[PDB]
Parts: C-alpha cells; sequence; structure tokens
C-alpha cells in the first residue's frame, strides 16, 4: 500500500506579541494512512489539553489535520510540535519559529 | 442536508 | 459568488479493535457546518457554525439516522472489500467518499459529485454526467456492474440536482453574514538575512476567507515561480487562512522584487514590496 509522510506547519493565529494570549497551530496535512500522533510541547514537555479538528481529506484522498491550544508567547518560552507516523522511524519535531 | 440512499459495493 | 457543498467520509478499520472508526463532516465552501464521530459517547451528528443551529431536531435526529447507516454499510463494504483484493483480514483499511454540488451565482447546478476510494487511491466515480461510472480496477468494475442493475446512477443524479441544490442555496441565504463574505488578506513583506551576500524576502498573507489566493514574486516583472518557495495555505483556526510566499534575493537587489496578491476580498490585485 501507498503511504504519505506528513507535511507540517507549526504557527500562530496571530501575530505573536510576547505576554498576549494567542493560539498555538500544528496543520498535518498530504499524509496517509490517517492514524497520526501530534502532541505540542512547550520547553520539551507536552502540553495537556490540546484539541484538534475533525479528520478530512484533500481532493487527492490525502488526510490533514488542525492541533491547537491557547498560549501566550514570550522571548524565552520554546514551542514545538512532535508528529509520529507510520511512515517515520522516530518522531519528527518541527521548531514553533515567528517568523514562519 | 445529507443523502437519505446508499448502496453496497 | 460561485459555491459548493460537500459531505466527506473516512471509516478506518481496526481488526481485533472493535468495529471500524467512522468520521463525517460537511461543509459549505472552506466552512465547516456539521460533524459526526463514530467514537463519541452516543454519538450524534453536532452543528459547527451558527446558521445551522436553527435547525430542528427532526433535522438532527434524520442527519444522525444517515450518519450511523453510512458507517454501518461501510463496515459490510470493507469486509467485502477484503474479498476484491485477496486481502488478509489483519490490517488496517481505509474507505473514503465524498458527495456534494458546486452552483453558480444564480444558484443553478454547476457540477455533481460522488467518489469513493479504497486505501487512499481511486476506487469509483460518477461521472460529470451524473449518469456513467469510472471504475479504477476489476474490483470496482464488480460494484459498477451492480451499481448499474440497482439504477444508483439515477438516484444520486436526483438527489445531487435536487436537494443538493435546494438545501446548499438554504444554508447561503441562512449564512450570509459569513458565508457570503470574502475576508481580504492583511498583506506584509519581511526581510530575512541569510548572509552578508543575500536574504530572503517572505509576502504573507492573513486573516483571509475563502481559502483560494494567489501569491507570487516578480524581479522586474518577470514571475519567479521556480525560485518561489509556497507554503501551503493553513487554516488559522478562526475561520480564515493564511500562506506565505518566500524568494532568496542577493543584497542590494530588494527593490527589484515586487509581491503580488490575488484574492476575491481584493478589488484589485496588490503589489508589494519590501519596505525597510
Ligand atoms: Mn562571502
Amino acid at each position: 500500500m501507498i503511504q504519505r509522510t506528513p507535511k507540517i506547519q507549526v504557527y500562530s493565529r496571530h501575530p505573536a506579541e510576547n505576554g498576549k494570549s494567542n493560539f498555538l497551530n500544528c496543520y498535518v496535512s498530504g499524509f496517509h494512512p490517517s492514524d497520526i500522533e501530534v502532541d505540542l510541547l512547550k520547553n520539551g514537555e507536552r502540553i495537556e489539553k490540546v484539541e484538534h479538528s475533525d479528520l478530512s481529506f484533500s481532493k487527492d484522498w490525502s488526510f490533514y489535520l488542525l492541533y491547537y491550544t491557547e498560549f501566550t508567547p514570550t522571548e524565552k518560552d520554546e514551542y514545538a510540535c512532535r508528529v509520529n507516523h507510520v511512515t517515520l522511524s522516530q518522531p519528527k519535531i518541527v521548531k514553533w519559529d515567528r517568523d514562519m | 442536508r445529507r443523502k437519505w440512499r446508499r448502496w453496497h459495493l | 459568488g460561485s459555491h459548493s457543498m460537500r459531505y466527506f467520509h473516512t471509516s478506518v478499520s481496526r481488526p481485533g479493535r472493535g468495529e471500524p472508526r467512522f468520521i463525517t463532516v460537511g461543509y459549505v465552501d472552506d466552512t465547516l457546518f456539521v460533524r459526526f464521530d463514530s467514537d463519541a459517547a452516543s454519538p450524534r451528528e453536532e452543528p459547527r457554525a451558527p446558521w445551522i443551529e436553527q435547525e430542528g431536531p427532526e433535522y438532527w435526529d434524520r442527519e444522525t439516522q444517515i450518519c450511523k447507516a453510512k458507517a454501518q454499510t461501510d463496515r459490510e463494504d470493507l469486509r467485502t472489500l477484503l474479498r476484491y483484493y485477496n486481502q488478509s483480514e489483519a490490517g488496517s483499511h481505509t474507505l473514503q467518499n465524498m458527495y456534494g454540488c458546486d452552483v453558480g451565482p444564480d444558484g443553478r447546478l454547476l457540477r455533481g459529485y460522488h467518489q469513493d476510494a479504497y486505501d487512499g487511491k481511486d476506487y469509483i466515480a460518477l461521472n460529470e454526467d451524473l449518469s456513467s461510472w469510472t471504475a479504477a480496477d476489476t474490483a470496482a468494475q464488480i460494484t459498477q456492474r451492480k451499481w448499474e442493475a440497482a439504477r444508483v446512477a439515477e438516484q444520486l443524479r436526483a438527489y445531487l440536482e435536487g436537494e443538493c441544490v435546494e438545501w446548499l442555496r438554504r444554508y447561503l441565504e441562512n449564512g450570509k453574514e459569513t458565508l457570503q463574505r470574502a475576508d481580504p488578506p492583511k498583506t506584509h513583506v519581511t526581510h530575512h538575512p541569510i548572509s552578508d551576500h543575500e536574504a530572503t524576502l517572505r509576502c504573507w498573507a492573513l486573516g483571509f476567507y475563502p481559502a483560494e489566493i494567489t501569491l507570487t514574486w516578480q524581479r522586474d516583472g518577470e514571475d519567479q515561480t521556480q525560485d518561489t518557495e509556497l507554503v501551503e495555505t493553513r487554516p488559522a483556526g478562526d475561520r480564515t487562512f493564511q500562506k506565505w510566499a518566500a524568494v532568496v534575493v542577493p543584497s542590494g537587489e530588494e527593490q527589484r522584487y515586487t509581491c503580488h496578491v490575488q484574492h476575491e476580498g481584493l478589488p484589485k490585485p496588490l503589489t508589494l514590496r519590501w519596505e525597510p
């Protein structure tokens, strides 16, 4: 069976302003099969009670999901998205970069 | 709204 | 303008872990409005947009009955497909279905859709004629023969030309505050040094709806599409979308580069430059 590895983007809903509440997003797309594990990380540790969208798919049948949580960015705190999927030999970590 | 009818493969 | 309605469905088998997981969502344009997930406590189709909340209890009852019936059909069909493909009972497999309709500005049917996929590949699709089928392989041809005998295409045509269009029109009116509003992108250009010799220019579009947008870079009026990194359009988590396009440019040459933005929310295309 043909499998497709996820694309991953990690980003904020609104332009980041240190001290101001916002949402942290991890968008996973273009993947098959649909089983996937996604965590949001604050300084390396799993954030609790992260929400996600309901599974849907693109015209090419590949799947996408949005994982999200409220967060208040600062200068020092580091955020990331950790993704596992059958196409990956170990979990992939993508760091949040406010310029991307 | 959704369709009422469907058919087995 | 023109508008679409779509229902998406995914069943994923999980041998040894109960019945398949079934998830279905409905959209009008790029707006989610209904959802159903089989792995909820006692599952019901639920509203996801304000303009659908006004539908009465009978609406939700019927929708829920249809969702549960679709799940059960898929459960049997996953078993059928193991036979058609001479597969073992050990693995997880996927069935996906989409159907729905597109209308023009006048509300008339532009195109109807109904298509199925197994394990992420085309299985069988209703053609644009709403009368004939495209089967991907000899397994799907077995389905096609059964569906020809049962005059399935004619039944789908009746739905797609009738209720699909009529209910889309209803939703567009009831949701006119949002479904009939385009939010233009908020745009700007940032500059990201790579070395003393060159830098990335990144052209941003934020807060736009619907998702369709074009972002391009030119240098001296010539498209740079081979040199442009263009990220997939991504959801902000309200209703809006985001996108950027980036080019690497030699230092001192930044004013040669223009970013061009087309979106339905904008009167005329935008042209933007880096503004130090
Ligand atoms: Mn040098």
